[PDB]
RNA sequence: UAUAGUUGAAGGAUUUGGAAAAUUCCGCUAAAGAGGGUGAAAGCCCCGUAGACGAAAUGCUGACAACACCUAGGAGGAUCCUGAGUACGGCGGAACACGAGAAAUUCCGUCGGAAUCCGCGGGGACCAUCCCGCAAGGCUAAAUACUCCCUAGUGACCGAU
């Protein structure tokens, strides 16, 4: 997975390479993570007990975990996430010149 | 009757050819005979052949 | 024949000698093709069976009477022409397999090696070695030794050091001095083989 | 020859015979048997030797013969099989054998006087027929029942 | 060792696209270029593979411990033992490639009924010489046949009649 929910992440393809957020929401058992501003969906809804009107909506929609990267933050940039040893845990190890997440 | 209590004799078949050998089955039964006899000292009714009558 | 000699940067040592009752004797090409279609076809694998009349899931009650309504007449609900009948001589488990004379045998691989030497392709090595797996040595090895198409290298025993290191691109494919059957070499270009291959062919090839 | 190139030899590899399939082949409808009779079923033909019904040749001609059941039959080597064994070799029911000569000693080895023989060897066997002996003592030689 | 696992190398940019793994540059890794997935076709995105490590509990297989059990020579030949309604014969059927045939060998039903080592059975009717064996008391792993089921794989095997 080596993704979490707070965690900010680049993405590397489909229609939104570059652009970064934080993770919301992590959906395993489909390898399903949903990001901001980077997957915005327009819904049609129909008049509701929420909103009672009708309109155009605007959320996001999952994206599979093989356009996310993660991120840095002592540095700010993208990391093949390797695991180290490090006391009782396996604390992520960023490659790229040996950060610590 | 069924066999024998002191041996195992019982009943079997086999064929029967006649003059041309047309073949048939047939049923051999083993000779037996109710005799009373001592078991135990108990005496019992039982199927002893004629065989074993000596 | 002769061929020449190098190791993996001294370049040009003195020659090799080797047989002409081996290396040099103008193949027969028949032999060369069947062997390889014997060979090659020796490698099925005849499982494929196939349901017929007797086996499929059906019964053995008629559809209906053999007069009356005019129809036609009909045996089986299971049955050649039905949709869900049937097959008539569908494929059965086989083997495929089976072996030549024993002459021609060694004719066929005494045949493709003389070939093979017939146009300057074995290049003889003097002894490779590795302390340690690396596989880009090997790489360089070559480079060196200016070889890049399709090859084929043989070893003499466990030196596995200098196969471990053979799970390259395609381009090469490795096999000990036991091994080397006809396909793994008429289906390369060039050929390496170390010095005491070479030997060590020339034995169990009598 | 190379893997992209495969030329069988000339004349070694027939097609085959696919029979039924379109009259242009010449063997469709009744697949190249014919019109109705019972060698046109499905598995026709009667037994092999069979004759409509007159009484078969192999009933029309009498039984005769019997065998003995300890009949001895050697293993004939003539004259000039004999001849490469030059000067004195002890020619002998074994290991002479053993050359590709004569494997599978039936019963013992006969020698046989067909048809030349220049040599002096040494002919041990287990029988001789009277030209034979005749032959080899002729040319100098020897002989022995053994 | 079987049943949960852990670790596990290397990429950017450009042109078409809605989307690149495509195309063109320039790089890197491989004891890892088997495979599967990702917005089209990936050695370098993801799950993995080559390697290297790992069991508190339960089961199997070894090994050596301890305990259980079993097993001795030589010389003598006076007398004793060596499987009974058994062997085998007639009769009527079956089993042996052998359909009674000149028919040995093996069983079954019925009736008749042996000897005891100077003895007995067999060598395809039967007799004689010779040769080979000791029935009518039991036990005995392996090499052989199968696959409802579990694990991991493969296929010039099928692809909704």
């Amino acid at each position: 997975m080596f993704v979490k929910k707070g965690d900010k992440v680049k993405v590397i393809t489909g229609k939104d390479k570059n652009k970064e957020g934080v993770v919301l929401a992590a959906f395993p058992k489909q390898d399903k993570v949903i990001v901001e501003g980077v997957n915005v969906v327009k819904k049609h809804q129909k008049p509701n007990q929420a909103a009672p009107q009708g309109g155009i909506l605007e959320v996001e929609a999952p994206i599979h975990v093989s356009n996310v990267m993660v991120i840095d933050p002592s540095n700010g940039e993208a990391t093949k996430v390797a695991f180290k040893e490090v006391d009782g845990k396996k604390v992520r190890v960023s490659k790229k010149t040996g950060e610590v997440l | 009757a069924k066999v024998c209590y002191f041996t195992g004799r019982k009943t079997s078949s086999g064929n029967n050819r006649s003059h041309a050998m047309n073949s048939t089955k047939r049923t051999v039964k083993p000779n037996l005979q109710k005799v009373r006899v001592l078991i135990d000292g108990k005496p019992k009714k039982v199927w002893v052949s004629a065989r074993a009558l000596k | 024949p002769n061929v020449a000699l190098f190791k993996q940067d001294g370049t040009q040592n003195g020659e090799i000698t080797l047989n002409e009752e081996i290396f040099g004797i103008e193949p027969n090409e028949s032999v060369v093709y069947d062997a390889i279609i014997m060979q090659r076809a020796s490698l099925r694998q005849g499982t494929h069976a196939v349901k017929n009349r007797s086996a499929v899931r059906g019964g053995g009650r008629k559809p209906w009477r053999q007069k009356g309504t005019g129809r036609a007449r009909q045996g089986s609900i299971r049955s050649p022409q039905w949709r869900g009948g049937g097959v008539v001589f569908g494929p059965t488990p086989r083997s495929y397999s089976y072996k030549l004379p024993k002459k021609v045998r060694r004719l066929a691989m005494k045949s493709v090696l003389s070939d093979k030497v017939a146009e300057n392709n074995l290049v003889a090595v003097e002894g490779l070695s590795f302390d340690a797996p690396k596989t880009k040595e090997f790489k360089q090895v070559l480079a060196n030794l200016s070889i890049d198409t399709k090859v084929l290298v043989v070893l003499e025993n466990g030196n596995d050091f200098a196969a471990l290191s053979a799970r390259n691109l395609p381009n090469v494919s490795v096999v000990t001095s036991d091994n080397v059957s006809v396909l793994d070499v008429v289906s390369a270009n060039k050929v390496l083989a170390t010095q005491t291959a070479l030997t060590q062919i020339e034995e169990v090839l009598a | 020859m190379k893997l992209h190139e495969l030329k069988p030899a000339e004349g070694s590899r027939q097609v085959r015979n696919r029979v039924g399939r379109g009259t242009s082949s010449g063997n469709g409808k009744t697949a190249g048997r014919g019109q109705k009779g019972q060698k046109a079923r499905s598995g026709g033909g009667v037994r092999l030797g069979f004759e409509g019904g007159q009484t078969p040749l192999f009933r029309r001609l009498p039984k005769r013969g019997f065998t003995n059941i300890n009949r001895k039959d050697y293993a004939v080597v003539n004259l000039d099989t004999l001849n490469r064994f030059e000067d004195g070799t002890e020619v002998t029911p074994v290991v002479l054998k053993e050359a590709g000569i004569v494997k599978n000693e039936k019963a013992g080895i006969k020698v046989l006087a067909d048809g030349e023989l220049t040599k002096k060897l040494t002919v041990k066997a287990a029988k001789f027929s009277k030209s034979a002996q005749e032959a080899i003592e002729a040319a100098g030689g020897s002989i022995e029942v053994i």
